[PDB]
Parts: C-alpha cells; sequence; structure tokens
RNA sequence: AGGACCGAACCGACUAAUGUCGAAAAAUUAGCGGAUGACUUGUGGCUGGGGGUGAAAGGCCAAUCAAACCGGGAGAUAGCU
RNA sequence: GUUUAUUAAAAACACAGCACUGUGCAAACACGAAAGUGGACGUAUACGGUGUGACGCCUGCCCGGUGCCGGGAGGUUAAU
RNA sequence: CUUUAAUGUUUGAUGUUCUAACGUUGACCCGUAAUCCGGGUUGCGGACAGUGUCUGGUGGGUAGUUUGACUGGGGCGGUC
C-alpha cells in the first residue's frame, strides 16, 4: 500500500511511505543470517573505488536460495519478511522434510501458498522450472545464464523477463531493459514476477533518508576546481566543455560496452 | 586547544615500535641507520 | 613440419610419409593421441624396420577387434522406458551416460566417449537413428525407441 | 613473474624513439603463454608458462630433454 | 510521529569589546546557532605526496599545503643583490 | 544541514525531486605493470556518470560549427 | 593476341560444422575441519576471446617546454 503523510513539518512533507501490512513484524530467522560489514566504497587497497557510498544503518545479510536445487520437494510459505539488502521482499519457505529457506517473493506469493521446484512441478507462480518446460510467451524472474549458477536476471522488485523465442537448445529472453538475450535452455528460472512492484512510489522525502540508506552526497563537477575535475573553474558558472567523467572519459552518449566475448548471446541492443 | 600530540602508549608502540620497524624492510633499514649512528635509544619503548 | 604417421588420417594418412603438417596441429592432436611421433633424422631409421611393417599388424588387430566387438549385439536396437510428460514434454533431457550404461548392462561392451548423438540429444520421444563412430572408417547404425511410462 | 620457464626470457627495458627522436622508457614483454604439454614419461599433462620461441624449442627438441634440462636448472614445473 | 518547537550538558563560532612585544602562535567577557539527529563523542583500525581526502574552500593531510615532511643528487643554477 | 582549523558561514556546497546517458553482470566504472579487490555476496523498480535543484505553471525555435550515435558508394590511408 | 571452357596448381576473402589448443569469477570429487589455489571428471564457449611484437587513429588523462625586442612605465598600436 502507498500512504502519503500529512505535511506536518518540512522533511516530512514530501515523504511517501510504502507500508506492507503482511510483512513479518518480528526478528528474522537467526540460522539463515550472516554478518555484512560495510565497506564504504573502499577496496583491498583502501582507496575509494566507488564514490558516494558510506554510512547507513547496520544490516544483516540473509542467505537467499537462488539455485533452488530442492527438486521434487513441495514447500509451504511460512511468512514474508523485509530484507534490507534487496529492493524486493523475501519469503520464508518450509519444505516438507522440515528445512527452512529464503526465496524471492513474486507478486502472487503470500503466506500459506504451496511452491515446488523441478520439471515435475506445476505452472503456478513461484515454481521453479527450466525454460524448456516453461511455455513460450510467459513471464519469469530470477533467471540463470549458466546451469547451476543460481540466477542473476530479473532479481529486483517488480522485474520480469519474457520468453519470446525457443531456438532448439537456446531460449531468447526479452529483459525489462528492452534487451533480447540468448540463454541456454537447461538453466532454471522462476515463474511470475518479483513482488513489491510499488518501489517507485517511495520518494525518501528528505536529505537524510538517502543518508542512512548508505548513499553519500554527490558533488557536481562544475562546483569542483579545475585540478580535481575536468569541469570547474571560471567566474560565474562557466562550463564551455563537453560533459565528461571525472577521469576524462566522455559521458552523455558514449557506449562503453566492449566485450567481444558475450556478443554472440546478444540479439538486439537497448532502444 | 587540542594540540597535535595526544599521547597514547599503545599507538606509539604499534606505529614506531621495534616490532613494527622490523616487520618491513624499510624499517629494518631505519634500525640499521640508527645503529650505524650509534644512537642510545634505537627506537621508542618503555 | 615433418612427422611420421602411425594411424590412418582421412586426408593426409599414408602410414609414415614426409608430409608437411602445422606445428600446432601435431602438438595439440597427433602427439597426445599417439597418432604420430616427431622424427628428425633419428626416428626415421627406427621406423623403416621396427615400425614400417611390424606396427602395421599391431595397428590392424585393434581395427579388427573393434569391428568384431561392435557387432556383438545382433539385434542392434535399444529400448529405454522414461517417464515422459503428458503429450510430450519429456521429463528431462538425457545425454549419453544413461544409454551407455544400459548398453553396457545388456548389449555391447562400449566406452562412454564412443557414443555419438548426431540427431540432437534424443529429446522428442519416438524412434531415432544414432551413429556410432568406432573406427576412422567404420560406422554403426543403431535404432533407439523411447517408451513413455 | 613474466619469465619463460624454458628459454629464461624476461621483460627487458628499453626506449621508444618517437618521430622527433624523443625518448621514453618502455618495456618489452616476452610472449608468454600458459600451455599444457603431454609427457609420456609420466603419462600426464604438465602446465608450463612458455613463450612462442620456447614452444618451438620444445617442439623440436624432445619434451623429456627439456624437462630434464629444466630439472637440472632447479626450477619446479 | 517529527533531519518538529523552547532550552542546559555537549557541539558550533554570527555580532561587539578587550587582547596584538597578549593569560593564549585566534583566546576571554556579554549576547548568538544546533541541541533525537545529515547529531556528538571515547577506543582501535584503513586511505601516503603528481597521492590521499574533500556536503567542494585549492580546503585538510602533526602550529607548514596551487603539491607535506626528512635525507640524498647538491657546493643544483642565479646575465641578479 | 555543510564549508575557507587561524580575517569571508553566504545568494556558495549539499539536499529530496526531475531529466539525460552508460551498464546484461567475468556489468559499466575505479584502485592496481599483474593477480585481485571495490561496485555487490547487488544485478535494469539495480548501479555509475552528468546537469538541474522542494512544490505550482512551464521548459519555445535552430543540427551549420564542435561532440556523440548510426550508415555506407567512392576517394585517401600504416605495418606487412 | 582479342574472345572461352574441363581436370590438376598457388591460393586468399567469406560462410557452415567439429574439438584437441585456449577460456570458464558453471557443476561435482579429491588434496582439505579451506568462499583461495591445484588436480580429476563433466558441461558450456572455442580457433573466437585474450596476451606479446609491429603499426594507423584517438588522446591536456598525464608530462616536458615555449609563448621576441624596441617602448618618453608596461600593455594595445606601430616598427625590425
Amino acid at each position: 500500500a502507498v500512504v502519503k503523510c500529512k505535511p506536518t513539518s518540512p522533511g516530512r512533507r514530501h515523504v511517501v511511505k510504502v507500508v506492507n501490512p503482511e510483512l513479518h513484524k518480528g526478528k528474522p530467522f537467526a540460522p539463515l543470517l550472516e554478518k555484512n560489514s560495510k565497506s564504504g566504497g573502499r577496496n583491498n587497497n583502501g582507496r575509494i573505488t566507488t564514490r558516494h557510498i558510506g554510512g547507513g544503518h547496520k544490516q544483516a545479510y540473509r542467505i537467499v536460495d537462488f539455485k533452488r536445487n530442492k527438486d521434487g520437494i513441495p514447500a509451504v510459505v511460512e511468512r514474508l519478511e523485509y530484507d534490507p539488502n534487496r529492493s524486493a521482499n523475501i519469503a520464508l519457505v518450509l519444505y516438507k522434510d522440515g528445512e527452512r529457506r529464503y526465496i524471492l517473493a513474486p507478486k502472487g506469493l503470500k503466506a500459506g501458498d504451496q511452491i515446488q521446484s523441478g520439471v515435475d512441478a506445476a505452472i503456478k507462480p513461484g515454481n521453479t522450472l527450466p525454460m524448456r518446460n516453461i511455455p513460450v510467451g510467459s513471464t519469469v524472474h530470477n533467471v540463470e545464464m549458466k546451469p547451476g549458477k543460481g540466477g542473476q536476471l530479473a532479481r529486483s522488485a517488480g522485474t520480469y523477463v519474457q520468453i519470446v523465442a525457443r531456438d532448439g537448445a537456446y531460449v531468447t529472453l526479452r529483459l525489462r531493459s528492452g534487451e533480447m538475450r540468448k540463454v541456454e535452455a537447461d538453466c532454471r528460472a522462476t515463474l511470475g514476477e518479483v513482488g513489491n512492484a510499488e518501489h517507485m512510489l517511495r520518494v525518501l522525502g528528505k536529505a537524510g533518508a538517502a543518508r542512512w540508506r548508505g548513499v553519500r552526497p554527490t558533488v557536481r563537477g562544475t562546483a569542483m576546481n579545475p585540478v580535481d575535475h575536468p569541469h570547474g573553474g571560471g567566474e560565474g558558472r562557466n562550463f564551455g566543455k563537453h560533459p565528461v567523467t571525472p577521469w576524462g572519459v566522455q559521458t552523455k552518449g558514449k557506449k562503453t560496452r566492449s566485450n567481444k566475448r558475450t556478443d554472440k548471446f546478444i540479439v538486439r541492443r537497448r532502444s | 586547544m587540542k594540540r597535535t600530540f595526544q599521547p597514547s602508549v599503545l599507538k606509539r608502540n604499534r606505529s614506531h615500535g621495534f616490532r613494527a620497524r622490523m616487520a618491513t624492510k624499510n624499517g629494518r633499514q631505519v634500525l640499521a641507520r640508527r645503529r650505524a649512528k650509534g644512537r642510545a635509544r634505537l627506537t621508542v619503548s618503555k | 613440419m615433418q612427422v611420421i604417421l602411425l594411424d590412418k588420417v582421412a586426408n593426409l594418412g599414408s602410414l609414415g610419409d614426409q608430409v608437411n603438417v602445422k606445428a600446432g596441429y601435431a602438438r595439440n592432436f597427433l602427439v597426445p593421441q599417439g597418432k604420430a611421433v616427431p622424427a628428425t633424422k633419428k626416428n626415421i631409421e627406427f621406423f623403416e624396420a621396427r615400425r614400417a611393417e611390424l606396427e602395421a599388424k599391431l595397428a590392424e588387430v585393434l581395427a579388427a577387434a573393434n569391428a568384431r566387438a561392435e557387432k556383438i549385439n545382433a539385434l542392434e536396437t535399444v529400448t529405454i522406458a522414461s517417464k515422459a510428460g503428458d503429450e510430450g514434454k519429456l521429463f528431462g533431457s538425457i545425454g549419453t551416460r544413461d544409454i551407455a550404461d544400459a548398453v553396457t548392462a545388456a548389449g555391447v561392451e562400449v566406452a562412454k566417449s564412443e557414443v555419438r548423438l548426431p540427431n540432437g540429444v534424443l529429446r522428442t520421444t519416438g524412434e531415432h537413428e544414432v551413429s556410432f563412430q568406432v573406427h576412422s572408417e567404420v560406422f554403426a547404425k543403431v535404432i533407439v525407441n523411447v517408451v513413455a511410462e | 613473474s613474466r619469465v619463460c620457464q624454458v628459454t629464461g626470457k624476461r621483460p627487458v627495458t628499453g626506449n621508444n624513439r618517437s618521430h622527433a627522436l624523443n625518448a621514453t622508457k618502455r618495456r618489452f614483454l616476452p610472449n608468454l603463454h600458459s600451455h599444457r604439454f603431454w609427457v609420456e614419461s609420466e603419462k600426464r599433462f604438465v602446465t608450463l608458462r612458455v613463450s612462442a620461441k620456447g614452444m618451438r624449442v620444445i617442439d623440436k627438441k624432445g619434451i623429456d630433454t627439456v624437462l630434464a634440462e629444466l630439472r637440472a636448472r632447479g626450477e619446479k614445473y
């Protein structure tokens, strides 16, 4: 649900919250937790490799099952939980044998639902099937690119891909970016689309909302000096230069895709 | 006025102590230069 | 490069002739597979006598043994029962491990790599023709019928 | 290190004269490649880091002779 | 409930005066701003000089920064005093 | 809210929001002669860069020049 | 010689298939109570990619330097 707060005071005026009543109001499953120390954008050398990253509230990593290797074992959905790491919510799944796992929650998933994995599975949302068994023209999420890898495509909230073509041992996928990718058939995918589709409606409201979300202030190149940035300098907001990255690479319409290795799996580019 | 020098025995030893100097070769060269000069206090220590 | 040949190559196979070959081809294929030996003024003398005719029989016997063993099964047919899906959509794709194991259990004694699948990987249920490459010039035809359970 | 395990080739520094004769320090690297050589003595494959020239000498001279020379040199393959 | 309000500790440093061989190599006195947060603080770590860090002032990096400090090339060179 | 510790606390910087653009994940990009790390145990409702700066009404005309993207007849064009 | 057409030859651009080089930040097993690494098995790519030498283009991202004298101060103008 989307609720807009009353303009009680500045900073709360523009906040738009996304309240999810069916979320679990309690501590998560301790056995599946794992510490996640923040890096602040620093790498092993200790230098800032990625800017505008730092701070934020402490958050624990949840071991989410992406491979879904428990084939032929029906499992019930215990509840849904808030995972700070993903944009989408996660679901606690209890298998018939009595083990609990975390999975991405699609739109149609809710407590008390039944899910299954492997070829011997129905077509209900949330089931894990290989594309060869999935009918063409359907919506799937958490797609794999190589068998057993785990799934990398369509993992964010409200994301999905289409089965557009089936060329024998290969399948063509149309991604939310308008990209048509050729993928090997045997590797797995999950039916339905990721839940929490209203992630756009949130606006964070104020400056500090981004601050405790792990994001640091961004400094425009113009405000910088000539030495530290290619932009900057001059009296009175002078630019007179083509936009560029801080390291001289020309941005704003310069393709940086140079792989020559995965191009054989690319059918069409973005448009 | 918080001056620059804020003493701390632990940090002083872990930054300029004997074991810190010997860990890396350059510190080893520093000890060698001190010995050649014949300084009474080779390094910092209690 | 000059190299003496032991096996019969389809294109340049003449059992020990000084035919130029690419160095990479010899290093990657001929040498590891024992189909050739690097002869440079030294192995030539040994080949003229110890291998010019002696090794010919030692090489033909293997071809004869393969020919007799690969006709062990007079029926020349394979039947496997699979729990295929309703109206097609076989349970899961099957490669060569299953058929090779079944053939070994009841049929011809064959290795794993010896099996070749020219027509896909036998996905659709029904009768299919499979070719086995047992020798450089010997081809074997086998009929495989998958029965839905 | 970028050192051939057969011929001992190592990177060698040098200058790159420009059209205006300007000199800048460069470095010529050997054409090293990781290759897997089949040896019948052990009936197994041994991985080596060799250059294009190194692979030629292995191709000409016996693989065993190169290994024996390599063992004498004291380098572990 | 609140980067909500008034206001001590705490953090900050807008105005004036004093002080400029001062008590102090930026302080005191009287007012002033924030004060549940993008807050503040202790301890210990990480980032090393054509580099770091920077809510961006060429600011900060041991009272020194449009390129730190120490030693060396080095008795650099000085058509200048 | 932040800033020129030690003459400038501001109209400057940041800001939520908006737009453009790059990136299909061995991602772009960054630090590294390299390995390897960060990005991220994230994967397009995500991430980087750039500009603008809540919100309201809007954001017009011009592709010559300089960039960027795409095309390809012909010309020119290194090593070899 | 102008003008044609078989077989064999030097072949090179182009396309298809294969795997044994090579890639694998795919899976499984072992060293090994090990997310490194190595080996083995297998899958997927595959003579591409990637790397070395040579070479064209791009290249203030970075570096070393230059940017005259006369002159009723200098600059501008003019002059040599």
